[PDB]
């Protein structure tokens, strides 16, 4: 590995520099360098490791939509040809993107979640397995899409099967949790009442909760709930 | 699109 | 060049679909892939290969900003000592900023600007020079700052002449060029009433040659005359 | 910072 000669406190060090100065690829680059050490990440480096990567997949995926929107375009009828270039360039930008969703399931596989034994890792990682599967399921079109969309599904399910047993329901990483999966009802296995169920379910058991917390917890509980509540209004 | 975290 | 096997008119083509997905990095090296055809370029050609690069280094002197302060505020007094790190990160950042401005110097030393014989093109890659002197000075500190800032200096004062000669006081290029080089009294060469006397003598003879214009043509030059009363005022 | 084009 690049980083393989760099301390991984190092690593951590620049990560938290490059979020700084809004350098997510470096960002990225110095988390998998200090996955790739081999030691269990602690919870502030779990969600340098999500920032880092939501960031740099977040702009592919961005691009990726006004390329296919264009080439959607260019094969409507009267439209005149342009060539191979439009095709050709989302390509390009598809397959960079599956190869960062490839690194980061790569990670959690060699070795984070075989060896996160707490509820809140296990979650974290299985959660962010479901989501770069769905990632890849956004672009997916050949004889490999359902077993993504599967992929993402299991993933997601043995996160909330471990989360409902072991954690409250206004934990923020159960929310996030319920809020993504609720999204890939919706928007990839075209299950929008499933979404709105898990997403309705998941806000009014959290609400019931609320009156454990302290503020500082309750701050973080309810931005989720907003997201949620957001994502309700919008599918309603 | 749908806010994801 | 890794652009090689691509046209010319493919890499023009996919600069443009890079430029509306916001992959700044893509557009710069389908440009710089363009360039190297070794075919002069035209207007809207030289209005991406700037955009491309002002857009990428544009986020690396914003990251070396961020960074420098950080490493700044490390070496006053009755800070904690925190290593190297802050250092060699800022020296990263630095040494691809660089990289990318020698890139550009490179293609309009071979051979942009020796084949550019119209006022409006030698004006434009002049200017191009010396903004990435400009930003080169901006990071110097050794033995050759002198040299760099010499460097910036000697071609905008080319491309002041030649506009002079041979474009009216209008002109967009003219403007943006006399912009820049008083930004560059301003912040690189420690003249700042040469800075203010530029930009006050350009925005005047351009208010006197209004009238000659069409509307759209005066739109343009009233959004860079607005730019250069702006930092009339920040001086001022 | 001032502007620049
Ligand atoms: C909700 C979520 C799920 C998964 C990933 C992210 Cl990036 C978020 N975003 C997030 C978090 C958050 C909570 C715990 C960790 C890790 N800690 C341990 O493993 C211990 C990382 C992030 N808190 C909030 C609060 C509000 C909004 C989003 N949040
Ligand atoms: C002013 C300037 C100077 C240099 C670089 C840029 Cl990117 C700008 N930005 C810009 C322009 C513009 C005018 C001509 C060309 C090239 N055309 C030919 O060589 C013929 C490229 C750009 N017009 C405007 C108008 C308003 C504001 C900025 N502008
Ligand atoms: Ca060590
Ligand atoms: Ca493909
Ligand atoms: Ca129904
Ligand atoms: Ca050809
Ligand atoms: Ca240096
Ligand atoms: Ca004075
Ligand atoms: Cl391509
Ligand atoms: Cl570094």
């Amino acid at each position: 590995g690049a980083m393989g000669s760099m301390e991984r406190a190092s690593l951590i060090q620049k990560a938290k520099l490059a979020e700084q100065a809004e350098r997510y690829e470096d960002m990225a680059a110095f988390m998998k360098g200090a996955v790739e050490k081999g030691e269990e990440l602690s919870c502030e480096e779990r969600n340098l490791l999500s920032v880092a990567y939501k960031n740099v997949v977040g702009g592919q995926r961005a691009a990726w939509r006004v390329l296919s929107s264009i080439e959607q375009k260019s094969n409507e009828e009267g439209s005149e040809e342009k060539g191979p270039e439009v095709r050709e360039y989302r390509e390009k930008v598809e397959t960079e993107l599956q190869g960062v969703c490839d690194t980061v399931l790569g990670l959690l596989d060699s070795h984070l979640i075989k060896e996160a034994g707490d509820a809140e890792s296990r979650v974290f990682y299985l959660k962010m397995k479901g989501d770069y599967y769905r990632y890849l399921a956004e672009v997916a079109t050949g004889d490999d899409k359902k077993r993504i969309i599967d992929s993402a599904r299991s993933a997601y399910q043995e996160a909330m099967d471990i989360s409902k047993k072991e954690m409250p329901p206004t934990n923020p990483i159960r929310l996030g949790l319920a809020l993504n999966f609720s999204v890939f009802h919706y928007e990839i296995a075209n299950s929008p009442e499933e979404a709105i169920s898990l997403a309705k379910t998941t806000f009014d058991e959290a609400m019931a909760d609320l009156h454990t917390l302290s503020e500082d917890s309750y701050k973080d509980s309810t931005l989720i709930m907003q997201l949620l509540r957001d994502n309700l209004t919008l599918w309603t | 699109f749908p806010a994801t975290v």
